């Protein structure tokens, strides 16, 4: 019914250049790979996330999937505990989510 | 949700 998630943002400014996009996507994809191979996601957020909750491991707590931005909710369809989703692009950059738990 | 990032 509800999911517990954490988030990481690899930032991009408005109207980013190709060089900026390629760098951010590369870093985001590498973080996804690390997270899918056992790296502590909260510590990856502490080290790399630009979002305001980075120091708290990007924790989002528990919630209902459809209340999140559609780009997140859609990507979380049928996701299982431990899944890493992303990179997901939006105007602010590349997003990565970890499904910490489900209940 | 306790926190929802901006997109």
């Amino acid at each position: 019914t509800e999911l517990n998630l954490s988030h990481i943002l690899i930032p991009l400014p408005e109207n980013p250049t190709s060089d900026q996009v390629n760098e951010a996507e590369s870093q985001a994809r590498a973080i996804v790979d690390q997270a899918r191979n056992g790296a502590d996601f909260g510590k990856l957020a502490i080290a790399h996330s630009a979002d305001q909750q980075a120091l708290n491991g990007g924790q989002m707590g528990w919630g209902r999937i459809q209340e999140l931005p559609g780009i997140f909710a859609q990507a979380l369809s049928t996701a299982k505990k431990g899944d890493i989703v992303g990179p997901i692009r939006s105007g602010v950059g590349f997003h990565i989510l970890k499904v910490n738990d489900l209940r | 949700w306790e926190y929802i990032p901006n997109v």
